């Protein structure tokens, strides 16, 4: 049935514990995204309820010593605070690493985008850094952005889709250009560029995944998969633009339920030159769910150079891997052994704690500290933000053959170019 | 075979106004016939000084938690063995029996223990939920003691529904210090444990038991009994 596959060259490596934001009263229920990573310069950008924090990277991971108590948690690490007004539900960053986007709600005002510039941050000559454009989204309830991506290659491009199932793509350059938008009754429900960042893929509420050119111009339909019958429908809950002809895309009950299970499926498109249909691969629940109080949402990355796909979920305390076979094609589950996985902790309070943002650093250059006599080089950190405010990092030791280290030597942000209010 | 101390067992009682310590053979013990003998054709004539403090509590009418601590070889897997030999029923073809242990290595051995001293259940089988077991989904374990490392435990009780916890008489957690000290083993087995029923006996051991150990402790057995035997 699914295929899966005990992988003993893989682990994932935990460094401490790092709280970040204090323990929050209540489980936080609603789908968000608050964990972003500039690979580029070494910043990672936090945010809740209660402000967005930056640090540099290296601060937050630190190694466990032998000796040590590998589940306690660390306090606090140097990091700077910018205040914010109201919650953030969404964090992310532009391809050129100088525009950080912030969603937020108000009570009194509905949504709004802000958009920093990354230097401000730097700018020890500015005491409040504060954003230098805003976006707001006249909509109150219906205004939660759901899902918020840059482009990966065009710096001031955005595509953001908000709860209503209105979407928009926005330029962000010294100003907030809207450069095309599609109104509710399309229905979006999750969104995502290609690889090349040419075209944008929007996940719908009937099942379906249309294709678009940048202008919202139509380009191609991904139907529902035909195992889902008529009287269980459901809706794109993400999705996950991996190749050309080739997607994961993750559907959930139409209706809205959070009892039932989402399942991952892996998509092969054929090509203009077969007239095949589409193969889908129903990998289910890859990361199992313990919780049901939670939005639905998985955070879905690929990893060309090691050919998988890192998957969380919102109702898991697991994070999950599809790996590609050597065939080429198909895909599998890595099933990984006790001591090698990567799992949210239980609170002091004897709870779950649940994923509410994921990163993967590439800019670490400290070896990892194996036995007193035993050293590996550098691997890039798996870094999950907890329901609970504290920061998970694993280190992702691919030992497979023939897979190159991933690792990139971190930059000096220089102010020159900073954007003003 | 076992490891000498001059020192005496410290027991804080669950119930301070309950004394009942203290058993000097095994035939005090009011054991199954073919579990005694097990014991007896294992070579044991005594019960051991952290065993006769143990075992009465362990195998008290009715059951009771223990958290114990005492040093390598002073019959702490033994006497842990009994508890879940004399809960387990080998007509009911299922897991009743649980326990954890921090490697492969340890889950095996602790099995060769078991199936030693279970030698006369007829149709005893155990199963080792451990790395690189063969179990396809869909099937269900019909062993009546299961071991192994808490990962894989914790799948064949919830993502692989392999286990139903409800089911289980006795938990163990066996070298808690090491446990503790390896990743994902902590918070792998507070959610085994928090599954398992009210009337579950949980029996927790250590060779060591710094404060991080003691809290974890407190999570996984409520209303302990806790016996300490200082090293020597």
């Amino acid at each position: 049935m699914i295929p899966e596959r005990e992988m003993k060259d893989f682990q994932f490596r935990a460094l401490k514990k790092v709280r970040i934001f204090d323990s929050p009263e209540e489980l936080p229920k609603e789908r968000s995204s608050l964990l972003a990573v500039s690979n580029k310069y070494g910043l990672v950008f936090a945010g809740g309820a209660s402000g967005l924090q930056i640090f540099p990277t290296k601060n937050l991971l630190i190694q466990n010593k032998p000796g040590d108590d590998p589940n306690k948690i660390v306090d606090k690490v140097q990091g700077l605070l910018v205040p914010m007004k109201f919650p953030i539900h969404h964090l992310a960053l532009s391809c050129d690493n100088l525009t950080l986007s912030a969603c937020m709600m108000s009570s009194e005002y509905g949504s709004i985008i802000a958009f920093f510039d990354v230097r401000t941050f730097s700018n020890e000559a500015k005491q409040q850094k504060r954003p230098f454009a805003y976006h707001k989204l006249l909509k109150d309830a219906g205004g939660m952005v759901i899902d918020m991506k840059w482009n990966p290659t065009v710096p001031s491009m955005v595509a953001v889709c908000l709860a209503d199932g209105s979407i928009a793509v926005l330029q962000v350059t010294e100003t907030v250009k809207v450069c095309a938008t599609l109104p509710s009754t399309v229905a979006v429900t999750s969104v995502c560029w290609s690889p090349k960042g040419k075209q944008l893929a929007v996940g719908k509420q009937n099942g379906t995944v249309v294709q678009y050119l940048p202008t919202l111009q139509e380009k191609k339909v991904i139907p529902c998969p035909p195992f889902y019958e008529s009287d269980h429908p459901v809706r794109v809950l993400d999705v996950l633009w991996i190749g050309t002809y080739v997607f994961a895309i993750v559907y959930a009950a139409a209706d809205g339920t959070l009892e039932t299970s989402p399942d991952v499926v892996m998509a092969l498109l054929p090509k203009k030159e077969e007239k095949h249909p589409e193969i889908f691969v129903n990998f289910m629940e890859p990361c199992y769910g313990s919780c049901t109080e939670r939005q639905h949402h998985y955070y879905l990355s690929y990893i060309e150079e090691w050919d998988l796909v890192l998957a969380a979920s919102a109702a898991s305390t697991e994070v999950s891997i599809l790996a590609r076979q050597s065939d080429q094609i198909n895909w599998e589950s890595w099933l990984l052994e006790d001591s090698s996985r990567a799992e949210l902790p239980v609170t002091d309070k004897s709870d779950d704690s649940l994923p509410m943002g994921v990163v993967v650093d590439y800019t670490n250059q400290v070896e990892i500290t194996i036995s007193d006599e035993k050293t590996l080089p550098p691997a890039p950190v798996l870094m999950l933000l907890s329901t609970d405010g504290v920061l998970c990092p694993f280190y992702m030791i691919n030992q497979n053959p023939g897979v190159k280290s991933l690792i990139k030597t971190p930059e000096r942000l220089s102010l020159e170019g900073e954007r003003q209010p | 075979n076992l490891v000498d101390n001059t020192n005496q067992v410290e027991v804080l009682q669950r119930d301070p106004n309950s004394p009942l310590y203290s058993v000097k053979s095994f035939e005090e013990l009011r054991l199954k016939p073919q579990l005694l003998q097990g014991v007896y054709a294992m070579g044991f004539n005594r019960p051991s000084k952290i065993q006769e403090n143990a075992l009465p509590l362990m195998l008290a009418e009715p059951p009771q938690n223990l958290i114990a601590q005492s040093q390598s070889g002073t019959g702490k897997t033994a006497a842990f063995v009994l508890a879940m030999l004399s809960q387990v029923e080998p007509a009911n073809k299922y897991p009743q029996c649980l326990c954890l242990s921090p490697t492969y290595e340890l889950a095996l051995q602790t099995g060769k223990v078991i199936e030693q001293m279970g030698k006369f259940y007829p149709e005893l089988k155990l199963a080792y939920a451990v790395r690189g077991n063969k179990l396809e989904r869909g099937q269900k374990i019909s062993e009546q003691i299961v071991i192994g490392t808490p990962g894989t435990v914790l799948d064949w009780c919830s993502k692989l529904k392999f286990i139903d916890p409800k089911k289980i008489k006795v938990f163990v957690l066996d070298e808690a210090d090491v446990m503790i000290a390896t990743q994902g083993h902590q918070d792998q087995s507070i959610r085994i444990q928090r599954m398992l029923p009210r009337n579950c006996q949980m029996l927790l051991f250590s060779a060591t038991f710094e404060d991080s150990v003691w809290k974890f402790a407190q999570k996984v057995v409520p209303d302990p009994n806790v016996i300490k035997l200082k090293r020597e």
